């Protein structure tokens, strides 16, 4: 069931992911919160030319087996 | 080429992964 993900920074490190395809967007940033200790709320996570929206899944979105996604830092907004 | 260079920080990708380069120079915009 499960895959690896990878979430790339801009100009930093890159972060692997233990995933499912029925995880959503707001679970990988959870993940992530788990193993660098970034809130979500200070998380956009793009892939394929588009910010990912929280309560979509990765098969939503086509986020397959060893994809690479992007991490892009902000402060809370709203 | 075998690498591209992004044209805003000089970080050079490898032409074989295109997706996540260009995601890379979208990224600069947010
Ligand atoms: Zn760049």
């Amino acid at each position: 069931g499960s895959m690896q993900i990878f979430v790339k920074t801009l100009t930093g490190k890159t972060i692997t992911l233990e995933v499912e395809p029925s995880d959503t967007i707001e679970n990988v940033k959870a993940k992530i919160q788990d193993k660098e200790g970034i809130p979500p709320d200070q998380q956009r996570l793009i892939f394929a030319g588009k910010q990912l929206e929280d309560g979509r899944t990765l098969s939503d979105y086509n986020i397959q087996k060893e994809s690479t996604l992007h991490l892009v830092l902000r402060l809370r907004g709203g | 080429p075998l690498c591209f260079n992004c044209p805003i920080c000089d970080k050079i990708f490898p032409a074989t992964e295109k997706q996540i380069f260009e995601d890379h120079v979208f990224c600069h915009s947010l």
